[PDB]
């Protein structure tokens, strides 16, 4: 979407999944929200 | 990239809006998905920062995709707001909140897993918010390239998914919304792979070959999934999956849809380079300059990203089949409203009117980085939230005629919550999401901002949702307890499903909905919310000391000046009258005259004994009592608040090993004293009333609902680990699920919730109250009965001798 607007920040994988604990077990553990 | 006023240009045509989040079970590619819709779609503006609770997506459709969306539509721009959810499945109030903000889900589903429970968990949760699913069944590649499944092996697989996906849609929809399915051949079903950038609808492969088939794409969608087969011999299109001289024919989706897919990794993977151009050619695929070279897997993710980009899939399914506030909130406002359905707001609900009064639902506090402050997150239903605006907070409590919950403050900012960041704005109206800021002291998780002085208050999912996994936690030094007892305030307040209290032996409790959950709360309190070094164990039990029967003979003791002495025996109270003191109908206060009657009446005390009784215990209203039956003592009067006291002192510690007598009857039979107050006083009194009780106690033979809700065929397990657990069943009723309701002991039950799905195939589970006092029928005195062992552990772990010392320990022979 961020192609078609700029108004949208880009969120990558590891952007998502930045928890300490989340890279320690490989998993998503808490909800992210994003826009 | 938008700047302010096109996002609130952009928010002013809510017929164009979409909230929603996405439902997944851990590992099923929730992340990489909504990585690949924000970088095809992502908005960002054109010194603070927050957590990531949500992220704005922009979506343009053709002028003939917008004529297809069955709902009012003002354009062809699009709004999504790609809601968080958080990650505990447990049917936690948590995740109910997140997707109580919301209107549709994008479902993801594994190729090979299918639907797990993780997944039924949340789908339940948002059906019962009647929110509306779309699928997408992820991790394709897997399929060919690991499994190197067959194409009807594949199709049978997504067809299976399908299947117990509308079935739990069926069983949970409310049947007011209609047909709530989900159907491949009506574009609510994509398929794909999130980890390689490319998925599709059958409406987008029907656009592209119906003005290629000479055929309406209405009529080549329809073809296009399910049975329906192109005979290539006769050129007709049939339902039949053989021919007349019955030989098997090739599904339309098998033939059109995969057979090209199929044969592009096929030939890209195999390096078939004389067979690549050709078939890139035919489906009109062009590799542009370094793009010519590529080879392989390489090759395979730019051609197959090119031939069918997955946001583009994603989006169409959302755009078109999600529903926009103005239709939902018309189905949703009498749930959502508390108050009356022909209510001025409610109706504001219903028509999402931004000109009524205000009516904003706060879904949970947002963690901030400014210095310890929270934001609000919510929807706005009803009126617009404006900066500075005086509003009325109703706490979870509140009720129009009393003042319980209320406050009145102006908000300090409404803000955009833009993923980690947000964006202060000047207004916010009905049906839109939004961050407030300033309401952090007065709400804490759910909450309802109105400006209507008649506004009432508004309201939640087949994971664990119970406390019911607890334990003990205390600072390693002392002088951080500030902090500790801090933590567990800023810990309770960010988690809904966390719970933390004092125990009747003085120890903070922390209490999670399952082991993990509750380790991930431990770690974070000590980590950060408190930030000390933390102590855990268990929690300790506690115990109540009674007697059987009445006292084997009559207890005597003397005071330290040996001038003194009081004869008595104890004898059990009665559990109904025990309960009766507990709980209100004997008390402590009441007339001595009107309560005796009751005793006497009503429980089979004597009138005379009743009317006697001199104190209750411990802190003058426990479930013990002392009884007068002397006859002729001078000076009673002048020692009955010396034996009083003593009674509070002994009923508070009782004698086994320090835990509070329960259900102690003490009749006082004689009392010598010396004829001078002097020296009759408290501090000889009290020592001999304290010693003859205990032995008086000593002498009397000395003694110390869980919830299941799960199917059927899973009973058998409740029944196998209550067994091993000294556990009992009290009732099995039930068309959903079954409800077993059992006893079981507390100290048996650190590890249960564990055994319990072990035994269940995790399809049970367990709610726990505090119900009762048992009297175990072993010997406390006998270091190796199971009343014992625990009397034993209990004196070393308060460093007393082991041995209980015996009544004659406090008997003082004549
Ligand atoms: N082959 C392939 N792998 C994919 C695709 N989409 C995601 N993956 C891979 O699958 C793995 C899991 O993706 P991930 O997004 O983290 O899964 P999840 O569903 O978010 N995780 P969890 O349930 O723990 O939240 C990753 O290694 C990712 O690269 C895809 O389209 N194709």
């Amino acid at each position: 979407t961020a192609a078609e607007n700029p108004n949208v920040e880009v969120k990558d994988y590891g952007d998502i999944d930045k928890a300490p604990e989340e890279r320690a077990r490989g998993i998503t553990i808490n909800t992210a929200h994003v826009e | 990239a938008f700047t302010v006023d096109q996002m609130r240009s952009l928010m002013d045509k809510v017929t164009n809006v979409r909230n929603m989040s996405v439902i997944a079970h851990v590992d099923h590619g929730k992340s990489t998905l909504t990585d690949s819709l924000v970088q095809r779609a992502g908005i960002i503006s054109a010194g603070i920062t927050i957590k990531s609770t949500a992220i704005s997506l922009y979506s343009e459709m053709s002028d003939e995709d917008v004529k297809e969306i069955k709902q009012k539509t003002d354009g062809n721009s699009f709004l999504i707001n790609l809601i968080d959810s958080p990650g505990h499945v447990d049917f936690s109030s948590e995740v109910t909140a997140a997707l109580r903000v919301t209107d549709g889900a994008l479902v993801v589903v594994d190729t090979i897993e299918g639907v797990c429970v993780q997944t039924e968990t949340v789908l339940r949760q948002a059906l019962g918010e009647r929110i509306k699913p779309v699928v997408v069944i992820n991790k394709v590649d897997r399929a060919l390239l690991e499994l190197q499944v067959s194409k009807e092996d594949l199709y049978q697989t997504f067809a299976r998914t399908v299947e117990s996906v509308n079935v739990i849609v069926s069983t949970y929809a409310d049947e007011v919304l209609g047909d709530v399915q989900v159907y491949p051949a009506r574009g609510t079903v994509a398929f794909g792979s999130g980890l390689h950038g490319w998925a599709f609808t059958i409406r987008q492969f029907a656009t592209r070959y119906a003005k290629k088939f000479g055929v309406d794409k209405a009529k080549m969608m329809d073809r296009l999934w399910g049975d329906s087969f192109f005979n290539p011999k006769t050129k007709k299109w049939t339902n039949k999956d053989t021919d007349a001289e019955g030989k098997p024919l090739e599904r339309a989706f098998n033939m059109f849809i995969l057979d090209p897919i199929f044969r592009l990794f096929t030939a890209i993977m195999n390096f078939k380079k004389d067979e690549i151009p050709v078939l890139l050619e035919k489906l009109e695929i062009v590799l542009k300059g370094d793009e010519k070279d590529l080879e392989g897997k390489a090759l395979l993710k730019v051609v197959m990203r090119k031939f069918l980009p997955a946001a583009d899939a994603l989006l169409e399914m959302i755009v078109l089949h999600l529903p926009s506030p103005v239709t939902a909130q018309a189905y949703r406002a009498e749930q959502l409203y508390e108050g009356p359905a022909d209510d001025a707001n409610c109706i504001a609900i219903k028509n999402c009117d931004p000109k009524a009064d205000l009516m904003l639902y706060v879904s949970k506090m947002v963690p901030t980085s400014d210095k310890g402050r929270f934001y609000a997150f919510g929807r706005v239903f009803a009126g617009t939230v404006k900066s500075g605006q005086k509003v009325r907070i109703q706490g979870p409590n509140y009720v129009p005629g009393k003042k319980d919950d209320l406050f009145i403050k102006a908000i300090q900012r409404v803000v955009l919550m833009m993923g980690r960041f947000v964006e202060p704005i000047d207004d916010c109206p009905a049906g839109n999401i939004i961050g407030l800021v300033g309401i952090d002291q007065f709400l804490l998780k759910t909450g309802t901002l109105t400006t209507s002085e008649t506004a009432h208050n508004m309201k939640v999912m087949k994971f664990s949702v119970s406390p019911v996994v607890q334990v003990a936690v205390e600072v390693k030094n002392a002088n951080d307890l500030p902090k500790l007892v801090e933590g567990l305030k800023r810990l309770s307040k960010s988690d809904p499903c966390v719970l933390t209290y004092m125990s009747e032996s003085g120890e903070h409790i922390v209490a999670g909905t399952g082991e993990l959950h509750l380790e991930i709360c431990l770690q974070d309190l000590e980590h950060d919310h408190a930030g000390v070094p933390l102590k855990i164990s268990p929690p300790v039990v506690a115990y109540r000391e009674t007697v059987e029967s009445e006292s084997s003979q009559t207890a005597l003791s003397k005071s330290p000046n040996k001038h003194n002495r009081i004869y008595l025996k104890a004898e059990p109270i009665d559990e109904e009258v025990s309960l009766a003191i507990e709980n209100g109908i004997i008390n402590p206060r009441d007339d001595f005259k009107a309560r005796a009657r009751i005793m006497a009446d009503d429980y089979g005390w004597d009138v005379t004994d009743a009317r006697k009784i001199w104190c209750f215990g411990p802190d003058g209203n426990g479930p013990n009592l002392v009884i007068d039956q002397t006859k002729a003592v001078q000076y009673l009067h002048e020692i009955k608040d010396s034996v009083v006291a003593a009674f509070q002192w002994a009923t508070k510690e009782g004698p086994i090993f320090g835990e509070e007598m329960r259900s102690v009857r003490v009749n006082i039979l004689d009392v010598t004293l010396h004829a001078d107050a002097i020296h009759r006083g408290g501090g000889q009194i009290i020592p001999t009333m304290r010693r003859a009780t205990y032995a008086g106690f000593l002498l009397a033979d000395p003694k110390i609902l869980v919830e299941i809700q799960c199917p059927e065929q899973a009973v058998g397990g409740i029944y196998s680990v209550l067994n091993k657990k000294r556990g009992q069943v009290v009732s099995e009723e039930q068309t959903p699920l079954f409800t077993v309701k059992a006893y079981l002991p507390v100290n048996e039950s650190f590890g249960f919730t564990g055994e319990l799905r072990q035994a269940t195939g995790g399809q049970a589970f367990p709610q726990m109250v505090f119900d009762h006092w048992s009297t175990l029928g072993s010997d406390p005195l006998d270091p190796t009965s199971k009343a014992g062992e625990i009397v034993l552990a209990a004196r070393k772990r308060h460093g007393m001798k082991e041995e209980v010392p015996g009544w004659q320990e406090y008997y003082d022979k004549l």
